[PDB]
């Protein structure tokens, strides 16, 4: 009851930054309720999982739930380079505490790929916080969920680290052929796995450069 | 000992 | 889509319309081979005219029951619908002789 | 533009033109000197042609169906006339 | 000029005959032990038969029949990654 | 004494002697009549003659009605399966292919249809053929939601009861889901419109399906709801049904006293209305068995799935997947019992007719041959062990490797990485690798299987004791490090004798794995402790070993239909 009641005035310019957050408070608050009053308590420790577990996973009546977009939107909207108003090392705290509201997710499946879809379009464009914060995203990730949950989302990184090289054995490729070769622009690569990388959608539609790449 | 059930 | 036929004598139009689709233009394309007025020739359901300013919607020829499978009927008038054949009986085998 | 279609009992089945192309045996009709074009279709009677161009609309409709196509009902009485259009029509 | 790059095996079934799983991510047997400490090679191989198998499903088969899983001929491998 | 032949059974003959001629006018005879000339062409051989008039719907429609030769229908139609024409694929596809053609009909006829599809399709749900059963199903729920009245919804829950439970048997249950979602749809329509259907048989359906995902807590939620709406007014069959798949629910809930008081009845229930070689019964025996199986209760758990298989093989013909479910547990059942003889001959043959039987009328990928396939691999690893060719030795160890990754991979596909039966497989791949001498892709493995099966299951439950009994059994021979075995062999003895007791099959390779603990670092103080713990062993489970098998067991039930539900309940 209480729980529902942080995440009532549902702001929707903020959604999944105040959801976190309330959802945090409640978690932060009780813990220290369980313990500096009560014992440790196994028992109470497992109803306030139980509890927390309900109102995250509230399923509105004839609709879908609204907790795993919105913590894939949370890990976005701050792992974006765009707001500039906290560092790295206020992200692995924020962070953190990302995977205590994580574990009470229901369906982690849908999540891993609203999670992944979000991950292509924001990695693929070069913005992020920094590449070692994905690393240690998926890190996190993988130890808390499963080992097989980021299997493709392992994939996701990992990808532009050997692009890196890939390109300097490009660059290296295009300085040691016999004749001289010159693609007339700065060309940059980075290439993806089909069965990790969401980017299939649906290419009905063919493509023919002109000659100038 | 002899092995999981099934 | 609302599939349907109209039949005067022995003709059927296998025309479609949208299911909010009215009457009034459906007998253009009725005018296009019976070369007849529109408002001359009437249709005709169970037995019930048809008000043009009504949709086929409306009246009960919705997509159920017009599907481009089997189809709901409707007759025409200016009733005389010809039955079209009667088809040849099969013996049930089952049933006893 | 539209297509007749008469029958052993004289029953009139002016159809669409477009929706006929599934059967080359009826725009061979509107080939040759036959090109609303006239056609004689005696030896098929009316209430399995019902089903003849019935079938088209039916057709037309599903070509390239997203969902699944549901389908087409034929009669056990009328499925030994319908089989004979069917090769005779090649549709 | 900036640009993206996906990239598939030759293999057009899509799906490996012995692990039935999919051609584009690890065997059975990789996908088990070690995701990540060995999933860096696990390649795949074709055949004369046209068959891109994983290579560990492969060389697992092999330990025991020396036939292509698909069709009953003989198995020689004709390209790595 | 040559008793002369009765004038029905001589004018049999006199018939189907002259069956060509006659062909046309024998489906004019009455149904009691025309059973009896089909029957005889079964068993004249006349197989394709007997097939010639199976495969018309209203032909087997007479046929389906002659309930008392239900066990010689089912016989037949086996048969023909196994001559060939594929009698349960035409007659699903003819029935759903004439009942769409009355969906615009009245209910008089249509009504005629459902009553028609029941009996169809419950039987081949009991013949097994679950991938036709559900076609049939499929189509005559299509009529029950075409006309709202209220007995259209009161038979609307009747498909999707059996059609949750074609989808059990044919491991279709990312789709079983789904049923029960729509099976609510007009459960609470008709609960509101003044009709509170019995949500019994419709809740026992889940007591399956989540038990094959391995969801015990909510099988047993769903297990405790669906006991709670039986009626004494319900039919026999589904009374028993609910019974025993609530006792499977209780057993891996690691709860053996209320377990055996619920399906015990269910034996005694399915052998007084059906008989003693009736499918019903056949298939309460193997969940009964299943019981056997896990309270150590191995010296009968091989012979009532040997007496299990043998109702299954005299109504059940030859290739019918119902045999291979019975030869799936009697080929393991022989397995445990077989483990220290190491006389794996019938276990391998009931085990390779499981691979038989299932590979040839169901797909290469179902998931039945994951666990088909999975005993096979077991006996295969054992066979192995005791074979005293080294070349022999590695080559049956790659084929069992071979068996269990493939069945893992169904699993996964189907189950989802967190699930019991794929962190099942990793506890036989750790032995595996044992055999295989992959001593590291071992302890990779058992870890795996230690870190998933008790994540979800708990700290205390039979299964995850084991998984820890594979590992413990690692690091006493090929790791060598005993201290890492010295606190999990302790946890293997621990849970053992929480239910078990000390008699355990398992517990014997436990505490023998303490002095061969103790063996290495010279320890000798606790060795002679423990060799008077196996003498104890060795004793006290054999004190009260004597032979006694289970049909006599259950014998006439003092417990009642009512005195059993209720004391389980409230318990
Ligand atoms: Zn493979
Ligand atoms: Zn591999
Ligand atoms: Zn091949
Ligand atoms: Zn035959």
């Amino acid at each position: 009851d209480e729980g529902l009641r942080a995440t009532s005035n549902l702001t929707q310019e903020n959604m999944p930054t105040l959801f976190v957050e309330s959802v945090l408070e409640v978690h932060g608050k009780f813990v220290q309720l369980i313990n500096t009053v009560l014992n440790g308590d196994q028992h109470f420790m497992s109803a306030l999982d139980k509890a927390l577990t309900s109102v995250v996973n509230y399923r509105e009546p004839k609709s879908v739930c609204k907790a795993p977009e919105l913590l894939a939107k949370y890990c976005d909207n701050l792992l974006k380079k765009s707001a500039k108003g906290m560092t790295e090392n206020e992200v692995e705290d924020r962070l953190t505490s990302f995977i205590t509201v994580f574990k009470y997710i229901d369906d982690k499946d849908v999540f891993q790929k609203f999670y992944a879809r979000m991950l292509a379009k924001r990695l693929i464009h070069g913005l992020s916080m920094s590449m070692d914060s994905e690393e240690a995203m998926i890190n996190k990730l993988k130890q808390a969920c499963g080992y097989e949950f980021t299997s493709k989302l392992h994939r996701m990184y990992t990808d532009m680290s050997v692009s890196a090289d890939l390109n300097n054995k490009f660059n290296n490729f295009i300085k040691n052929q016999d004749t001289v070769i010159d693609l007339g622009i700065s060309f940059q690569i980075y290439v993806l796995q089909a069965g990790a990388w969401p980017l299939t959608q649906a290419p009905s539609s063919t493509f023919a450069i002109p000659q100038e790449l | 000992n002899k092995g999981p059930a099934a | 889509d609302v599939f349907l036929m109209i039949r005067r004598h022995k003709t059927t139009i296998f025309t479609d319309a949208k299911e909010s689709s009215t009457v009034f233009e459906l007998k253009r394309i009725v005018e296009g081979i019976l070369k007849r007025p529109p408002d001359e020739q009437r249709l005709y359901k169970d037995d019930q005219l048809l008000d043009d300013g009504k949709t086929l919607g409306e009246c009960g020829f919705t997509s159920q029951t017009a599907r481009p499978q089997a189809p709901a009927t409707v007759g025409l008038a200016f009733l005389c619908i010809e039955p079209f054949s009667s088809p040849p009986e099969l013996p049930d085998v089952m049933k006893p002789q | 533009m539209y297509v007749k279609l008469i029958s052993s009992d004289g029953h009139e089945f002016i159809v669409k033109r477009e929706h006929a192309l599934t059967s080359g045996t009826i725009k061979a009709m509107l080939s040759g000197p036959g090109q609303t074009n006239e056609v004689n279709f005696r030896e098929i009677p009316s209430h399995v042609l019902s089903k003849v161009c019935m079938y088209f609309t039916y057709k037309v409709r599903y070509t390239n169906s997203s969902t699944e196509i549901p389908e087409f009902p034929i009669a056990p009485e009328i499925a030994l006339e319908l089989l004979m259009a069917a090769n005779f029509l090649d549709c | 000029w900036n640009a993206v790059a996906l990239w598939a095996w030759d293999i057009v079934v899509d799906n490996c005959a012995i692990c039935r799983n999919h051609i584009m991510d690890l065997c059975i047997e990789c996908q088990a032990n070690q995701a990540s400490a060995t999933s860096e090679e696990c390649t795949v191989a074709w055949g004369v038969c046209n068959h891109a198998f994983h290579f560990h499903c492969i060389s697992r088969w092999l330990k025991t029949r020396q036939v292509c899983p698909l069709d009953n001929r003989e198995w020689e491998f004709q390209k790595y990654g | 004494e040559w008793i002369p032949e009765t004038l029905y059974n001589t004018a049999i003959s006199a018939v189907v002697d002259n069956y060509i001629r006659s062909r046309r006018d024998i489906r004019s005879l009455p149904e009691n009549i025309q059973f009896d000339v089909y029957y005889k062409l079964y068993q004249q051989g006349r197989l394709c003659q007997l097939g010639s008039e199976f495969c018309e719907l209203e032909v087997f429609a007479k046929v389906l009605r002659a309930l008392d030769k239900r066990h010689l229908l089912h016989h037949c139609f086996q048969a023909l399966m196994d001559h060939g024409v594929k009698v349960a694929s035409v007659l699903a596809y003819s029935f759903s292919r004439r009942c769409s053609y009355i969906a615009e009909s009245d209910a008089a006829v249509k009504e005629k249809a459902i009553q028609v599809g029941f009996v169809l399709g419950g039987f081949l749900s009991d013949a097994g053929w679950y991938s036709d059963a559900e076609k049939v199903f499929l189509s005559c729920l299509q009529l029950c939601t075409l006309h709202d009245e209220m007995l259209h919804w009161f038979r609307a829950v009747e498909c999707c009861v059996r059609l949750l439970h074609v989808r059990n048997g044919n491991c279709k249950y990312h789709l079983g889901e789904e049923t029960f979602k729509l099976a609510q749809t007009y459960m609470d329509k008709l609960s509101k419109h003044g009709q509170q259907a019995n949500k019994a048989a419709l809740y026992g359906e889940l007591c399956a399906l989540l038990f094959a995902k391995s969801h015990y807590d909510e099988a047993y939620k769903w297990c405790i709801e669906a006991m709670k709406e039986i009626t004494a007014g319900l039919p026999v069959k589904v009374v028993v049904d609910v019974l025993r798949q609530a006792s499977k629910a209780c057993v891996v809930k690691r709860e053996f006293k209320k377990a055996e008081q619920l399906i015990k009845h269910a034996v005694y229930l399915a052998r007084d209305h059906f008989g003693s070689k009736h499918p019903k019964y056949s298939d309460t025996l193997l969940d009964y068995g299943f019981y056997l199986l896990n309270v150590d209760n191995i010296c009968q758990s091989v012979a009532i799935y040997q007496a299990a298989l043998d109702i299954r093989q005299s109504v059940f013909g030859g290739k019918n997947i119902h045999v291979a479910t019975a030869h799936e547990d009697l080929a393991y059942s022989s397995y445990v019992h077989q483990y220290s003889s190491g006389k794996f001959d019938n276990a391998l043959f009931h085990a390779e007719r499981a691979i038989g039987i299932i590979t040839h009328i169901l797909p290469e990928d179902h998931l039945l041959l994951a666990s088909s396939k999975r005993v096979k691999a077991l006996i295969l690893e054992e066979i192995a062990i005791d074979c005293h060719n080294k070349e022999t030795e590695q080559r049956l160890l790659q084929e069992a490797h071979d068996l269990h990754l493939s069945s893992l991979q169904l699993a996964k596909k189907a189950f989802g990485e967190f699930n019991v039966q794929t962190a099942k497989h990793y506890g036989n791949l750790g032995r595996l690798y044992q055999s295989m001498r992959k001593f590291k892709e071992a302890e990779e493995m058992h870890i795996k299987a230690i870190q998933i099966k008790e994540q979800l299951l708990g700290q205390e439950d039979y299964e995850v004791a084991l998984s820890v009994g594979h590992l413990a059994s690692l690091y006493n021979y090929d790791m060598n490090q005993y201290e890492n075995a010295e606190k999990l062999y302790l946890r293997s003895i621990a849970i053992g004798k929480k239910l078990f007791g000390e008699g355990y099959s398992g517990l014997e390779y436990d505490y023998r794995g303490l002095i061969k603990l103790y063996n290495s670092i010279g320890n000798y103080e606790k060795v002679f402790e423990y060799h008077n713990v196996l003498s104890n062993w060795n004793r006290l489970r054999d004190r009260q070993y004597s032979v006694t098998d289970a049909l006599e067991d259950v014998s006439t039930s003092p417990q009642s239909t009512e005195e059993v539900v209720q004391s389980f309940l409230i318990s």
